[PDB]
RNA sequence: GAAGGUGCGCCGGCUAGGGUGAAGGAUUUACUCCGUAAGCUCUGGCUGGUCGAAGAUACCAGGCCGCUGCGACUGUUUAU
RNA sequence: AGUUGGUGGGGUAAAGGCCUACCAAGGCGACGAUCCGUAACUGGUCUGAGAGGAUGAUCAGUCACACUGGAACUGAGACACGGUCCAGACUCCUACGGGAGGCAGCAGUGGGGAAUAUUGGACAAUGGGCGAAAGCCUGAUCCAGCCAUGCCGCGUGUGUGAAGAAGGUCUUCGGAUUGUAAAGCACUUUAAGUUGGGAGGAAGGGCAGUAAGUUAAUACCUUGCUGUUUUGACGUUACCAACAGAAUAAGCACCGGCUAACUUCGUGCCAGCAGCCGCGGUAAUACGAAGGGUGCAAGCGUUAAUCGGAAUUACUGGGCGUAAAGCGCGCGUAGGUGGUUCAGCAAGUUGGAUGUGAAAUCCCCGGGCUCAACCUGGGAACUGCAUCCAAAACUACUGAGCUAGAGUACGGUAGAGGGUGGUGGAAUUUCCUGUGUAGCGGUGAAAUGCGUAGAUAUAGGAAGGAACACCAGUGGCGAAGGCGACCACCUGGACUGAUACUGACACUGAGGUGCGAAAGCGUGGGGAGCAAACAGGAUUAGAUACCCUGGUAGUCCACGCCGUAAACGAUGUCGACUAGCCGUUGGGAUCCUUGAGAUCUUAGUGGCGCAGCUAACGCGAUAAGUCGACCGCCUGGGGAGUACGGCCGCAAGGUUAAAACUCAAAUGAAUUGACGGGGGCCCGCACAAGCGGUGGAGCAUGUGGUUUAAUUCGAAGCAACGCGAAGA
RNA sequence: CCCGGGCCUUGUACACACCGCCCGUCACACCAUGGGAGUGGGUUGCUCCAGAAGUAGCUAGUCUAACCGCAAGGGGGACGGUUACCACGGAGUGAUUCAUGACUGGGGUGAAGUCGUAACAAGGUAGCCGUAGGGGAACCUGCGGCUGGAUC
């Protein structure tokens, strides 16, 4: 409703708790732009977005041990208090393993790619 | 707890008040003798305690516990009082240094003299 | 009118408006309407000076406050 | 109300209601004005992992003050600490007419307090004022006196030394412990003492000469050198040598757990200890003492205060079904947050640059005190602000759209949704009449009561009020409170199907406003049943109750008020997602067109249940699971949702809402046991049926009580009393 | 059905385990606090009176070196007077805060006294919430609501 993103993540997480393998749900430029970073991360394997014009976007999901490669997604720019940080205070999420999505004015794109880049922008959400 | 909600009434800290409140900020104050007793502990406890009032130089009216076995005092004496109240006496909340102005140091003390204000011999 | 306080006479200088009102104009229809300078008349404002012990100067013209009983109140009554 | 602007004038060093004349009615304020209490502010300091919290000593920057109030004068600069004038309080002098003073400058005194120091030396250094200079003043400053006040550093000895000396303590009486600890043998002597030597903090000044500059000048003067003489308060210096001798130097707190460290003796809920748990009522590791040990050490503890622990105000980083916490419920203002696409802008956002962010301090690397404390070099930092330059993913804005949210148009469906009027049946009560004769009514049983004046019962008639049996259903509708007979009229919403239309018009919501059970209150009606109060009868030791007989307000209606409930799902609203299974209400679609079921879908309404959550109970698509927007609320129990004040009310009261004091717990869930005038099953001379007894009588025995010189002592419900006693 | 016992289940605020726990009035003591005719202080608002010195304006007047001048006297100044501002002080009337006050109300703590036994089991009339009335007291009763009630 007023945070088409934090529904994003939270339709991924409520899937791996129930171990279903697709998921749909409208689509956007945030909404597919941070399957990118997913996708290219490899917390999913593949995300599409069907033409149309009311666009869905389709990711499907990655199990390696039966357990979701996702153990947690948080959110955490939410409407309420958006956050904005550095080139330096970008976070690490689990001393480096994990992935802190940053929308930086070089595109979305990872914690790891920002701090190279220079460039900080508002910390989206964590991945683990 | 929404962050809106602390933004207009921010976090509110308790200050407690001090259990000392007729010592006024200071480690210890002077005062006479207006009454010397003896007291009942609670439920538990059973003995004769030795508490005295006290009228303090910013004119508090306090009773103190005298520690020790034995005491000099009476009415009209000079003392210092410090803090610490005593659990099984009601109403306490103070305790009469031994060995300063008048009342004198406990005899034939030998373990802890200084907390008692005991010469050494 | 709780209580309480300030000003107040007289003479100038400047100044704001009522009313009435020949003219003139209009309806130059008529016991008509609008309006009108001066003159009379009423109400102010701002300043200055001045006399006395005293300017609401005489006559005239609330004393006031606090607590409490009774009757709610205006009224009526033992003409004497 | 000079209040807020404007105009003219005045005034200031300067703009300005700074002042004034006139004109207008403006100005500030829930983004907290005004008022009350407190308070110098900052760099910084303490604590903390940090975020934060507390604080504003020393030192530094600013400010304000100078016995209190006010005022100007001079001056570049003051409305002036050691300046002026006036008024006031105090102290002092006086010849009574008048005068003098301001230690919150440095010492010092009296006083207050728990508490904070010498009536010191010198301008030697660095500054300041004056002066051409010499030089003078400087309680600035540099030093010295006192104080363990704090930080730091050193010492109070070193090695050997069994005799395991003596004594003390404990003891199992063997011994252990004090204990290499002492004694003894060797040894050094920091520091302290005495003596001796001994820098540096000193830059300079005077004098004379010389060189340069200048001027007409070789004179005067200025500057650079040369030689000489002189300046150290501290200080009798830091520092360095020699002598002597272990000689001059250890105390404080604690030992039950938290917390490192235990025995004995004395006491015996007394004395006392105590931060909490708590200890002590006759064998105390918790009191007092001794020994031993522990920790610390010229310090050791106690208090007072801050932070931490305390995630116990949770931004980092808490909660609200039952532990404290979801407003009774809607609507809605400010605000907060807002679906999706394109383009622009650049406030937010990001990077860089520039200026600033005083110095000291914090931190990093070094340097100098024999090291350290301390000083100091450089760097880092000051997480901030301002400007400029780049970027356009997201937010904000602008412009243009889209239909997923929201809404409108149409047909239909169900409903105790609401309001206004009528109408019906059953029943109760009251009254009238007939029959008819000893009870009716009530209770555990009675009695009050009604009845021979004819009750109850039965039949016929009449009046009146209230509620609507069956239908009826974890059924329906409503925002909630609530809404049940039927019909007519007025009217809100929901659900349902497709098409059509607007195009984010949305969500939430502090204030605010509206509705809000029952009781209650006001005015007027009405009143059958029921029934607070009240009365009588019972029960009971009593019964201001439970039970019975009556019975008033009230319950009913209209119009007002109240504004509270266990107003509950003890669960705020809105949106999205997450296995299923079994019912039910209103629809829709497809198979079945079935006659009559089945499968999907939607809005509700229930029961299980995976995952997940939960302290557990349990929730589990109607979440208390995974999230997001907003709001309300909680910070231990009692005091207390009380007092006081404000607002509201006719009142009753409601709402907002403390503190002192007091307690170490209140609390939730669940487990074991125990108990129940809870339930289910079963047993025993437990009951039921009987046999014979005790308690009545005389005698034997024991016990209590009494008495005694003793009536020896113990046994005290069952489970003591012909018991120990199987024999005074 | 009386007593005692055994098993299962249920409720519990009991664990000293119902010979439990526990509520309230009254009697006594102590502590803090509310109300209270008042009484005594601090601070402060408003309306006024007052007006020393000083500053500025005006001039009943008196005096006067710098300038001008005829050497008369002018210009300017000083003092005096006077007005404006204003401190002290005074008057009235409020507000607020602190301390006390005969008496009075509740609250807490007590070594335990009197009267009951209200709740906890179906606590022996299920309990509790709101409200109203009543009663020595816990409480009782009516009306509505809830289960945070036992048996079934
Ligand atoms: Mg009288
Ligand atoms: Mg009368
Ligand atoms: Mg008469």
């Amino acid at each position: 409703m007023q945070d088409p993103l934090a529904d994003m993540l939270t339709r991924i997480r409520n899937a791996q708790m129930a171990e279903k393998t697709v998921v749909s749900m409208p689509s956007s430029k945030l909404k597919a732009a941070v399957a990118k970073v997913l996708k290219d991360e490899g917390y999913i394997a593949d995300f599409q977005i069907s033409s149309e014009v009311k666009p869905q976007l389709s990711i499907e999901l990655k199990y390696f041990e039966g357990k979701p490669v996702i153990e947690e997604v948080k959110r955490i720019s939410r409407p309420g208090l958006r956050q904005y940080k550095s080139v330096e205070q970008l976070p690490k999420v689990r001393g480096g393993l994990g992935v802190s999505i940053v929308s930086t004015n070089k595109g979305v794109m990872t914690d790891r790619a920002a701090r190279a880049a220079g460039v900080g922008g508002e910390v989206l959400c964590t991945v683990f | 707890a929404t962050i809106n909600q602390l933004v207009r009434k921010p976090r509110k800290r308790m200050v407690d008040k001090s259990d000392v409140p007729a010592l006024q900020n200071c480690p210890q104050r002077r005062g006479v003798c207006t009454r010397v007793y003896t007291t009942t502990p609670k439920k538990p406890n059973s003995a004769l305690r030795k508490v005295c009032r006290v009228r303090l130089t910013n004119g508090f009216e306090v009773s103190s516990y005298i520690g020790g076995e034995g005491h000099n005092l009476q009415e009209h004496s000079v003392v210092l009082i410090r803090g610490g109240r005593v659990k099984d006496l009601p109403g306490v909340r103070y305790h009469t240094v031994r060995g300063s102005l008048d009342t004198s140091g406990v005899k034939d003390r030998k373990q802890g003299r200084s907390k008692y204000g005991a010469k050494r011999p």
